[PDB]
DNA sequence: TGGAGAATCCCGGTGCCGAGGCCGCTCAATTGGTCGTAGACAGCTCTAGCACCGCTTAAACGCACGTACGCGCTGTCCCCCGCGTTTTAACCGCCAAGGGGATTACTCCC
DNA sequence: GGGAGTAATCCCCTTGGCGGTTAAAACGCGGGGGACAGCGCGTACGTGCGTTTAAGCGGTGCTAGAGCTGTCTACGACCAATTGAGCGGCCTCGGCACCGGGATTCTCCA
């Protein structure tokens, strides 16, 4: 059989890190890794276009942090954007 | 054009001031906002207008306009 | 070792570069954009599995079904706003009975 | 005789289909209108279940989305029987019919 | 034709779960035409990525990039 | 401040008067001016983005054009 | 206004089938180094934006007033719901033809 | 020297069918509550007139900041080696749907 990529158990992660007594079906699992790579090629979207707008050829976090903040509404895109400062704030200083 | 030019930068002017302090405009922005702004009223009376001949009135009621951005996918 | 232990996430980082890399968003591509990325999608994974993991307990259940996901995203006013042109297969409405349709008597 | 006053049922009705998850249109005429559909365009196409089940669910969404639009046209109206007249009004609100 | 298998009680059952106490007679036919046309443009879609990327056998994920083309995307259907 | 009144009950009128409308109330004005504020809230904040991203402290015609091809 | 009565919730036994670990590979992610250039930065120019002012004149404010219709009330009548009864098509379970797109080998040409 | 044309193949999935049967749509009717039509009134809205205000036009001054050239350097494309995370096969035992008896809870009407 072919290989296809998912992104099961790596939400399978975040579930047991948040609510450790939980389980989920296959028909979730389905939704929920269909929610996660449609905000994929949304933001990277969104991402690519920003960076063609300014005559620029590379994608940085600069234009994932605008993309974040043009597509997603309300406090949780400040929260996002917290996120996102912290994981790579934490990555470059590491050793 | 309907509405007058400096009460509309006026209002573009203050509403950019509580997102970023100091901001500089150029004045096709606020044409192209001005344009934008009364094509969409324009398009929203006309939407109020089929809302109110369905309830049998010529009067138009502010719940013509919720019933219209209801209907239309708004909030 | 692994760059996403470096960055101290549990998405991947390089299925993320490669899937940039493939869908030709631009020629360069630079190294913080996946990391940030990834967490993200980390974050907006997170709210939703807290308001689904919320509705299930609500619900008397422990395994969270996609009606539970359709609860949980329509409830929430920003998960609302981000997925309204969506639609969830085997999902359900939200109860709504308008007031003047009720046995005024 | 026992009989309910007009109007409980539909109530219970509501409720009922509101509470329950479950596809309402039947599966084998549901293939059929899709297959003659898909005659008229090109011939000899043959479809995926999944494809078929896709085509379900957004007819689903589209239709109560639809007659919630409807509903509150009708409502509007100061009526409780909904009317073809606003079911007109509600895909001229969206712009679906120029 | 086909369209006569989307019955009366289907059409009251969508109602239902919309929310609809009172329903007119006439609301039936209109209901199958605009279903009529929706399906119909869906399937353009459909079979114009389909011909277009060169397969005998129309898949979802076809379907799901032509209600993608129209803003009314679907999750859980491989998209 | 208070510059929302600046839209006023004749420009309302004639606003209307394109679209066709024949007879106007009293309480409309107050709910189109709101409609007009959040129409423009959603349009200047993707304005401001685009001009901060690209380091300008000028929001240039351009990104109007695209903050209005953001909602379509 | 209280009894009839039917619809809904609720807990115990049943079972069934599917989520989740476990094992074992394998191949794209990781290390390391190399090179070529994209953009980071400096700095120069000089267009376009903000502001102060005056003047003339169109536009709106304010109020009076006549009257057009919004809405509350009543009669009518009709068509749509509730439910009993009758026919019919979706479904189910399995089988069989059989086409179809990826999977090897055999072989060819720039 | 390697991509590609042609073909055989083991299947995997698609479509069509046939009988049972059984839920489920189809139909009919009683009858009743809403849609619809009409009238009364009184209240709010268009129209018009006099005045007052501010928008727009011109004219200018200053200067911020967009726009572009020069140069280089740290950073990302790019390639060989390698190796462990993440894919798939498979086993199971528990989560949850189902069924049934009974308590609970609205509702109708006399």
């Amino acid at each position: 059989k072919t290989r296809k990529e998912s992104y099961a158990i790596y939400v399978y992660k975040v579930l047991k890190q948040v609510h450790p007594d939980t389980g989920i079906s296959s028909k979730a699992m389905s939704i929920m890794n269909s929610f996660v790579n449609d905000v994929f090629e949304r933001i990277a979207g969104e991402a690519s276009r920003l960076a063609h707008y300014n005559k620029r050829s590379t994608i940085t976090s600069r234009e994932i942090q605008t993309a974040v903040r043009l597509l997603l509404p309300g406090e949780l895109a400040k929260h996002a954007v917290s996120e996102g400062t912290k994981a790579v704030t934490k990555y470059t200083s590491a050793k | 054009l309907l509405i007058r030019k400096l009460p509309f930068q006026r209002l573009v002017r203050e509403i950019a001031q509580d997102f970023k302090t100091d901001l500089r405009f150029q004045s096709s922005a606020v044409m192209a906002l001005q344009e934008a702004s009364e094509a969409y009223l324009v398009a929203l009376f006309e939407d109020t207008n089929l809302a109110a001949i369905h309830a049998k009135r010529v009067t138009i009621m502010p719940k013509d306009i919720q019933l219209a951005r209801r209907i239309r996918g708004e909030r | 070792k692994t760059r996403s232990s470096r960055a101290g996430l549990q998405f991947p980082v390089g299925r993320v570069h490669r899937l940039l890399r493939k869908g030709n968003y631009a020629e360069r591509v630079g190294a913080g954009a996946p990391v940030y990325l990834a967490a993200v999608l980390e974050y907006l994974t997170a709210e939703i599995l807290e308001l689904a993991g919320n509705a299930a307990r609500d619900n008397k259940k422990t395994r969270i079904i996609p009606r539970h996901l359709q609860l949980a995203v329509r409830n929430d006013e920003e998960l609302n706003k981000l997925l309204g042109r969506v639609t969830i297969a085997q999902g359900g409405v939200l109860p709504n009975i308008q007031s003047v349709l009720l046995p005024k008597k | 005789p026992h009989r309910y006053r007009p109007g409980t049922v539909a109530l219970r009705e509501i409720r009922r289909y509101q509470k329950s998850t479950e596809l309402l249109i039947r599966k084998l005429p549901f293939q059929r209108l899709v297959r003659e559909i898909a005659q008229d365009f090109k011939t000899d196409l043959r479809f995926q279940s999944s494809a078929v089940m896709a085509l379900q669910e957004a007819s689903e969404a589209y239709l109560v989305a639809l007659f919630e639009d409807t509903n509150l046209a009708a409502i509007h109206a100061k009526r409780v029987t909904i009317m073809p007249k606003d079911i007109q009004l509600a895909r001229r609100i969206r712009g679906e019919r120029a | 034709d086909n369209i006569q298998g989307i019955t009366k009680p289907a059409i009251r059952r969508l109602a239902r779960r919309g929310g609809v106490k009172r329903i007119s007679g006439l609301i039936y036919e209109e209901t199958r035409g605009v279903l009529k046309v929706f399906l119909e443009n869906v399937i353009r879609d459909a079979v114009t990525y389909t011909e277009h990327a060169k397969r005998k056998t129309v898949t979802a994920m076809d379907v799901v990039y032509a209600l993608k083309r129209q803003g009314r995307t679907l999750y859980g259907f491989g998209g």
